[PDB]
């Protein structure tokens, strides 16, 4: 299970 | 032990098109998902039989995050090219990784979370799950982002909760490839050199996982500084190989022991060259 | 800006012999960027249909791949892997040791 979101650098 | 990971990789190619996205999911060593943005058609696909028994629901929601990801990171390569004033002609490379180690008792010991910029580290998930550590100054601006935004709160839930929870069930569905412990196969070849010296090497076949340790013993010392060890690679069968060669005296042979220590091994085993 | 040529290392699935068909592999690690080309050649010719497992990396950040295809050992038939790479001046070249 991927987490939902990737980060906003 | 186990463990599971996401990785991603986010590529420019100005010129070439937008920006390659892979992202991949282990469990151990074990690939068991990929998605490609250069595929026909990109989705998280299957790459383990113990993982194609998720039904639709969980490959629709997971190829959606994905493809979420990667318009987010696709934005990020933008960002990161303005933070260091870069060349819009110019290619980047942005990785990530994100994951959770579980004990021998099966309770989370670690988690993270990193990111590189070509090839050098950026910006990491502190060993806490509550702060985060800055590589540079443009990263600096990355750290206060994610403070600002009490992001680590939302990758501590997912490390602690949803990844601990999904690699127990991975590690259920795919129990006979995923914990399993094959012990290498071990054997010493002899290469002579006319009368004078002779390479010993100590191979290590067919194992699973890849950590393992290879040392040469003479008479019971280990020779580690003129010992030439290979990188651990891929059978390509899902196991791995490994070999340490020591160059002997000629007719000393048998005074020098390899020492291999694998999990699948129930104790630690000890070859001899056999004349 | 970082640059890391790749570590090469050419072996068989199973032991060598003469006779029975193998796998050949060339396992490419170490490298950055992730841009490279690898060909497995059969006594100096291009071998065709050679798969290579999906492109990774390792936890130092490095790529890592592995190409292979079936073959049969012989003990005139000379097998090597043909890697080119920003970090390389020109291809270089492994050859098949089945001693290692
Ligand atoms: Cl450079
Ligand atoms: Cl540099
Ligand atoms: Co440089």
């Amino acid at each position: 299970r991927i987490i939902p979101r990737h980060l906003q650098l | 032990s186990h463990s599971m990971r996401y990785f991603s990789a986010a590529v420019s190619r100005p010129g070439r098109g937008e920006p390659r996205f892979i992202a991949m999911g282990y469990v151990d060593d074990t690939q068991f998902v990929r998605f490609d943005s250069d595929s026909a058609s990109p989705r998280m696909e299957p790459r383990a039989p113990w993982v194609e028994q998720e039904g639709p629901e969980y490959w629709e929601e997971e190829t959606r995050n994905t493809k979420a990801h990667a318009q987010t990171d696709r934005m990020n390569l933008q960002t990161l090219r303005g933070y260091y004033n870069q060349s819009e002609a110019s290619s980047h490379t942005l990785q990530w990784m994100i994951g959770c180690d579980l004990g021998s008792d099966g309770r989370l010991i670690r988690g993270y979370e990193r990111y590189a910029y070509d090839g050098k580290d950026y910006l990491a998930l502190n060993e806490d799950l509550r702060s985060w550590t800055a590589a540079d100054t443009a990263a600096q601006i990355s750290k206060r982002k994610c403070e600002a935004a009490n992001v680590a709160e939302q990758r501590r839930a997912y490390l602690e909760g949803t990844c601990v929870e999904w690699l127990h069930r991975y590690l259920e569905n795919g129990k006979e490839m995923l914990q399993r412990a094959d012990p290498p196969k071990t054997h010493v070849t002899h290469h002579p050199v006319f009368d004078y010296e002779a390479t010993l090497r100590c191979w290590a076949l067919g194992f699973y996982p890849a950590e393992i340790i290879l040392t040469w013993q003479r008479d019971g010392e280990d020779q580690t500084q003129d010992v030439e060890l290979v990188e651990t690679r891929p059978a390509g069968d899902g196991t791995f190989q490994k070999w340490a060669a020591v160059v002997v005296p000629s007719g000393e042979e048998q005074r020098y022991t390899c020492h291999v220590q694998h999990e699948g091994l129930p104790e630690p085993l000890m070859l001899r060259w056999k004349q | 800006m970082i640059q890391r040529t790749p570590k090469i290392q050419v072996y068989s699935r199973h032991p060598a012999e003469n006779g029975k068909s193998n796998f050949l592999n060339c396992y490419v690690s170490g490298f950055h960027p992730s841009d490279i080309e690898v060909d497995l050649l059969k006594n100096g010719e291009r071998i065709e249909k050679v798969e290579h497992s999906d492109l990774s990396f390792s936890k130092d950040w490095s790529f890592y791949l592995l190409y292979y295809t079936e073959f049969t050992p012989t003990e005139k038939d000379e097998y090597a892997c043909r890697v080119n790479h920003v970090t390389l001046s020109q291809p270089k070249i492994v050859k098949w040791d089945r001693d290692m």
